[PDB]
């Protein structure tokens, strides 16, 4: 983990917030299930020393593998011998509060995501609906003068979902006034310009 | 109901809801026992009126249940039978709630392409809903029998 | 959006079930609450402009946010913070009415931190603005719908923070 | 069909039922069908009139942040009746 | 393909206009024949008057020849 | 990753074409900057935490971020925000040292975007900050660095907003 | 996870408020309820096997789940029965003494939709399995707090459906 | 909240609440109203406290309010006190929860970081909530002293 | 500004700009001089305008000066006098811009909702910016004195 | 978009500032320099085609680019080239007219470098097509006008790269 | 109130209290409810009612603000305002004990000699009564507008 044949393949072209969820499948087996082990991992990794006993060759990718494999977990399961392994539907209970995104996680597809899923899951679990296309959050094209881009969920996927439901209504920004935006004033594209 | 109908025109307008509207709201929460006695009724009668009504719809169209019809069978009849049921539930459900929203949201939208997927006559269809009309307003006073009888031409005229 | 009666229709429609001794209890514990839910709508509708103005008052006017450098200042955007007032009462309202905050989640929360965050709205003055006005709502509601008023505010406040 | 919608018409698409509507007349008409669709709303007559070519009406908050927002807000969160020290330097020198 | 040639004045009472709207309360223009119902329609819901109409394009009783 | 140097030997390479005048030319234009790069990094890494004392200071505190219901009130959030201003702060060293943005490309920008529209955080807000950091940065290093400090940190908004 | 003590205080910091009489009768409120969810809790356990059986024979069993072609035809499928149940028991015993959603929203009810439409597994039926247990619970538990514990149950079939 | 931390505690295990758990939540639910009356007493001292507090902090730390101080200036001081007024209000809510879970996660996990970017004497800090603890325990009887105390020394200690 | 609509229009039309633009431009910048100059004036004589402007206000209105008036009270007549500096602040940035796009960005647009917001006169308000446009040209050139005039009377018009 | 007039009048606005000394001497600044910017514009916009044509022939063709394989490969891709390389000194003429480059960032800058990525332009050569513009309108103009045009081409040249 | 006015006079008789007395009493300590909280919005919105119905008695009587007004001065206009309050406050008593002998005897009897005493003129009080009476009724619904306004009356008519 610690070699640099592991730094240069999955730490260099990753961010911080996805080496923490490459790390996990790689060295447990498994997904991260919560959002408060999100947060003590990053601050493991995020920080130039932590420190645990004495020692401080503890950086970034160096700290956090020395934490995930000092963990409780990983020396009750693939301790001392074994070769860490998949633990997935077969072999374990499996949790279901993040199926899809923990199962994409584990097809051998994983690396090709550069944008964090599982710290954007936990976040979205816990605040109001993104405002987006109803549909998945790929399908609204960028802004520009004639692009029509709709970026691809085939060359880099990036795959956003929200359930939206059926009356839903966005929210739009007022090209003009402010006071004009129609769902406040039902006459405002007839007044002036 | 009548609240979502009310809301939904004061947030189309952007503003709060009228003094008539707030009237109309308050006669319908006065109505509302009414509307729980009849629904209940229905509720409790409902079996004998789906038998009756699959009875009258087979003697006014019996080719429905002829080799070359749609509804020929034991298991072929018990589905449309289910399906008068499920009529009669949202009908119930229509006169708890006062207005159409629940109706059309679950059986009136798209039931022209399902049943023109599945090759059932939708005229029979709407005959069989007449024959509910007739056995549930059989067992109602006059005017809890107008109540019943307005979703239930409600329906009818939805379903063509 | 949804209201009581409606939710508790559409949550026995899901399960296939009829209408049993718990929704009919849910629907009555509705029904019997009818009256002060309109006076109290009325009661807003009637007093919408002087509820707003006495929570700018309260809580944004005469601060920072007015001066030059406040987001409050210039004229368009008064109008569009007062706008914006009027938005969250109106719909605490229909919300009140409901029963329900789903109309809540579904037409005032929904992207709005993301809206104002993109805007540079001020959202703990929004919050604060909002608070205002479920004050003197509920000073001028009474006792009777004070509570039911009050919880949506709440609502619409613990989403946008 | 999104992308149509905010070229015909100055705005995204609202709604749930906004996308299905022009989705069920796609698959019975096609592009003809989502085209005379959108163009013969309610809509296009009360905004567009009859003279007036269409226009861009709205934007999302993600496109909004794209033409602004490069060098971020320089106006810095204000906020009512908070405790701030800004400005009491240049004040004081001012007055030295 | 048919076409259809019509007058029409579209008066404009509550809005009242500041600049130029001869071009747009009296007009005569050229429309589709699949359109013409929703054209007619939207004259009719303003309270216009529709002067006149000419087929201009195709033959009265075609039952070929006038696809769209 | 890749610097001016790797960066002209890949555009060469994916031509198969051996290093000609004006890759030389282009060599030679960065190996002449090469000791004020390291004098601005060694100026940075010195007063770390000065220049985000200070950038916080002038954008971000004594505001409404602050404040009960902000983005950035509590210990732990404003931990976490002085936190990304040092991460930004060390990656547009490295960038300025390698004098390439593909480092703050693969190691920065790749959904941070859709990151802080999950958690909320105000992204605005956040390029202010960094427009704050450039300003006592440039103020820190001098003329000779201010610039090839400015424009990473002009990268690193551009890209987040 | 929150309980009505956490949702409280969790409600009032982030409008930074001190505990005002509002606050300190919804904790009065629980603390007056908070002998009957203890004795309830103990209640279903214990008698949980006996529960989950019966609520099995009363809506899953003697249907179409158990001939061939149904989610529940073969032993193991009957197995992540019983299990897949004592989870919506053990969770919302822990919600009727925590009592707050939170916990089955957090826990138990979050992309079970997904994981069940990914695994077949009718959700009518296990939904009207919850509503089986719900029944039994409320019998077995006692006449005033079969309440609360009928609030999540509804909670979690609701959720589910 | 105690709930919290024994709800979780029995949920990593797959079982149950214990009976070793059906206890200490009954004490808590017990002393309940006690810690309701102790909260409820605090916060209506809340001012008083405060400047108490301050004075003596001033008194017994007087550089952090000369010249060189990180607290010198009308407005400086105020946010010293309004500091002061919040860690008032993360002990009531301590006490009313009755553990320090809240007041952690609002005011203490990086009030180290906070508090050295803002270049703040963290000892003078926790010399305040001395001062707060005393002017705090010096309106309650020995009991309620003791127990609202016991939270201002985990304060102070956590602080450090 | 002129610049900036001249853009606008190219822009948006999706061309380079007509020479008629351009001599249009090369007016205004020919003309930017003297504007500087009648905003320097403008600027230096802020003071003596608006307490004039509120002297012939508060004569020609005295009612709004009045106990149930707007701006009864000497913090609210200060008010009064703040609007009135930022209008003519308005005013003067209208002249340096040459168009009327900063006043109706800054001060018009909604100006009718926040005093209908606030309960106060706009025909008040109005008559105040004729005062202070009258009291402006008082001191200026009649050419410099048009020049203003027109973003006097067009504050005064759109005020309505 | 904002021009230098219009800047600066934001920029004494948001403060709440008469137009002072500083104010006045930025204004005098710009319109010192006025006319040559109108000669500038015209004379660019007289040679726009020519500027295209040489630029296109010292940067671009004659290369791999032109041939199979190349992205300004076949007469579509080639006319985007050249309609791209017109959209940006038409904007450059906009920029250099108004003195200050809020409509290079608002009106062709957002969203280009996602874009060019997802298209699979080379932004590289894009950036020397553009320098070699500037290398021509700085010949065409001559030395009144020619670093203020080359200032923004730079400004161009660096949003991309 | 209504028990006191009821139990005295069935004790002049030297009876027991009526069977028609067993009544009224009874609507009015049904009505208590209704009573109380109208009384407590009246109470929470004192102040600006108070504010406003001095603003409109200003203007429809400035003559009792002009130097030879009794209420001349800003202390005078203090105490205008104060006895206004006094007034609501003895409305809310008498709307609480559902008849007016409490609001009779506080400040009614006497009052034209402590006015003529004082040289205040008691139309324009009147007036004033009037005004809050208008503000009142403008915050409540059209039953409770009615009740409040039928003792806001009573002053008026009390006062002349
Ligand atoms: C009076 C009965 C007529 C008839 C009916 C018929 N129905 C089916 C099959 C289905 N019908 C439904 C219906 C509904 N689904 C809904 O959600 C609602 C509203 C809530 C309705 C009404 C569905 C889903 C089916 C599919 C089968 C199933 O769900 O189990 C059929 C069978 C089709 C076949 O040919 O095999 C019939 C015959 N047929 C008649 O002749 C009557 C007029
Ligand atoms: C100036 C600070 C602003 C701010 C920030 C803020 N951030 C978080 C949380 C996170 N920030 C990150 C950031 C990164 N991960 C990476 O890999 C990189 C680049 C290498 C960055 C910049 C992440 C992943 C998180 C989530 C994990 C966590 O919670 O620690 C928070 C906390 C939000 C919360 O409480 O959930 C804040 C407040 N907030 C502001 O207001 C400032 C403008
Ligand atoms: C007794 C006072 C001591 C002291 C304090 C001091 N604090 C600041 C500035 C801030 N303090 C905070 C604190 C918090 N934010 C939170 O979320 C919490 C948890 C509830 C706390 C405690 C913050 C955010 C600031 C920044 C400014 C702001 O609030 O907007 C200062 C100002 C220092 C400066 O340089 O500006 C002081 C002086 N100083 C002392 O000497 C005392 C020991
Ligand atoms: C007012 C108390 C605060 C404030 C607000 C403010 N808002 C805007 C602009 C907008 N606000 C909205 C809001 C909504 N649209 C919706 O559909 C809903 C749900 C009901 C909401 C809440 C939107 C969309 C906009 C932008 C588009 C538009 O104008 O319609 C502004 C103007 C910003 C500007 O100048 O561009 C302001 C000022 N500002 C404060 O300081 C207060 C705390
Ligand atoms: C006034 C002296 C006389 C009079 C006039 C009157 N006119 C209308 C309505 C319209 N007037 C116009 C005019 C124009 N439209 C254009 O495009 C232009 C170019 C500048 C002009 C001059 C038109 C077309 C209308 C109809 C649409 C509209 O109202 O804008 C009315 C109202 C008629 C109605 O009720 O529909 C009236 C009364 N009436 C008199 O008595 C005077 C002799
Ligand atoms: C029983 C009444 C119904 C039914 C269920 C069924 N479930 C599975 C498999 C799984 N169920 C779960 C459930 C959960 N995981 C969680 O973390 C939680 C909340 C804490 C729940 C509810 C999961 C994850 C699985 C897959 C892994 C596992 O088995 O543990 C099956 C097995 C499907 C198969 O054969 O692959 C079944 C049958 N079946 C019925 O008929 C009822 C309607
Ligand atoms: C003065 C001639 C008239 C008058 C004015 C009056 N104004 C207020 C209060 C405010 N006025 C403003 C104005 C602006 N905000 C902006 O951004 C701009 C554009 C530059 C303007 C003009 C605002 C924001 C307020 C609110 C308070 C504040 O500034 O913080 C009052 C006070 C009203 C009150 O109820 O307190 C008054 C009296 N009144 C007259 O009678 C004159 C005709
Ligand atoms: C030319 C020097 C280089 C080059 C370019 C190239 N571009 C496209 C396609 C597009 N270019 C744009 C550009 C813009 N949209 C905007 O809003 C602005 C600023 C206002 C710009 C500059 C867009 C949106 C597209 C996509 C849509 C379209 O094709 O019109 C192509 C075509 C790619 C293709 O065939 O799909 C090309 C070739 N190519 C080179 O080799 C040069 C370096
Ligand atoms: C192929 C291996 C296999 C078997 C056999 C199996 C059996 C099986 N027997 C069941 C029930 C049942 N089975 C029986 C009875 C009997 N069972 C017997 O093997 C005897 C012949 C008989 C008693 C003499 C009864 C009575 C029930 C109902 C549940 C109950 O007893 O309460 C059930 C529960 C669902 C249901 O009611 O249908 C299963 C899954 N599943 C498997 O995967």
């Amino acid at each position: 983990g610690k070699s640099e044949l592991y730094r240069r393949e999955f730490y260099q072209p990753f961010i911080n917030s996805r080496v923490l969820e490459l790390a996990f499948k790689h060295f447990l087996g498994r997904a991260p299930e919560s959002r408060a082990e999100v947060q003590k991992y990053f601050s493991i990794i995020s920080s130039p020393i932590v420190r645990g006993q004495s020692s401080m060759p503890s950086g970034g990718l160096y700290a956090l593998i020395d934490a995930l494999i000092d963990s409780e977990e990983y020396t009750s399961i693939f301790g001392e011998d074994t070769v860490p392994y998949l633990r997935n539907l077969g072999v374990e209970a499996q949790p279901s509060w993040n199926w899809g995104a923990a199962y994409d996680l584990y097809n051998y597809a994983a690396p090709r995501r550069k944008v964090p899923q599982f710290i954007t899951l936990f976040a979205d679990y816990t605040q109001p609906l993104p405002n987006q296309h109803p549909y998945g959050a790929g399908n609204d094209p960028l802004e520009i003068q004639f692009g029509a881009i709709f970026k691809n969920s085939t060359i880099n996927p990036a795959e956003r979902a929200a359930p939206i439901g059926k009356d839903v209504k966005r929210i739009l920004i007022r090209n003009g006034s402010p006071t004009s935006n129609e769902r406040g004033n039902p006459t405002g594209m007839s007044e002036g310009a | 109901s009548v609240l979502t109908k009310a809301i939904v025109n004061a947030d189309a307008e952007a503003r709060y809801l009228s003094p008539g509207e707030l009237d109309r709201i308050k006669s319908f929460v006065a109505s509302g026992e009414r509307r729980l006695r009849i629904a209940q009724t229905l509720t409790e009668a409902r079996e004998r009126i789906v038998k009756q009504a699959g009875d009258q719809l087979f003697q006014i169209r019996p080719d429905v249940v002829s080799p070359g019809g749609n509804a020929y069978g034991e298991k072929m009849t018990a589905l449309c039978l289910r399906d008068l049921d499920y009529y009669l539930r949202l009908v119930t459900y229509g006169i708890v709630a006062g207005d159409v929203t629940p109706i059309e949201e679950i059986g009136i939208i798209g039931v022209k392409e399902m049943y023109n997927s599945l090759q059932t006559p939708i005229p029979a269809v709407a005959e069989g809903v007449r024959a509910m009309k007739n056995v549930a307003t059989s067992l109602l006073s006059g005017d809890d029998a107008a109540e019943a009888g307005f979703y239930f031409d409600y329906l009818v005229g939805a379903m063509q | 959006m949804q209201d009581a009666i409606t939710a508790v229709i559409n949550n026995y429609d899901v399960q296939g079930k009829y209408l049993d001794g718990a929704a009919l209890d849910k629907l009555k514990a509705y029904f019997t609450t009818g009256a002060v839910r309109v006076r109290a709508a009325a009661v807003i509708s009637s007093n919408a402009t002087t509820i707003i103005k006495e929570a700018a008052a309260k809580a944004l006017i005469y601060s920072d946010l007015t001066r030059p450098g406040g987001n409050m200042y210039t004229t368009r955007r008064y109008a569009a913070c007062i706008r914006d007032m009027d938005y969250f009462l109106r719909y605490a309202t229909y919300a009140m009415l409901a029963g329900d905050p789903s109309i809540l989640d579904e037409r005032v929360l929904n992207g709005l931190k993301e809206t104002y965050n993109s805007l540079g709205v001020p959202i703990a003055a929004t919050v604060g603005g909002i608070q205002a006005m479920k004050e003197v709502v509920g000073g001028l509601v009474g006792p009777d719908a004070a509570k039911e008023a009050s919880i949506y505010f709440d609502y619409l406040s613990s989403g946008l923070s | 069909i999104e992308y149509i919608h905010r070229r015909l018409l100055g705005r995204p698409t609202y709604d749930r039922v906004e996308n299905n509507r022009y989705f069920d007349i796609a698959s019975k008409k096609g592009f003809y069908g989502v085209v005379d669709a959108m163009l013969n709303s309610n809509e296009y007559q009360e905004v567009f009139g009859e003279d007036v070519l269409p226009y861009e009406r709205y934007l999302t908050p993600a496109g909004l942040s794209l033409r602004k927002g490069r060098f971020g807000s320089s106006d810095v969160l204000t906020t009512p009746g908070g405790i701030t020290p800004r400005g009491d330097a240049a004040r004081m020198m001012d007055k030295i | 393909s048919r076409y259809f040639k019509v007058t029409a004045c579209i008066p404009s009472l509550k809005r009242v206009r500041t600049g130029r709207e001869l071009q747009n309360t009296f007009f005569t223009k050229l429309v589709p024949y699949e359109n013409w119902f929703t054209e007619q329609q939207r004259i009719q819901k303003a309270g216009g008057k529709v002067l006149s109409v000419k087929l201009f394009t195709g033959v009265q009783g075609a039952n070929t020849g006038v696809g769209a």
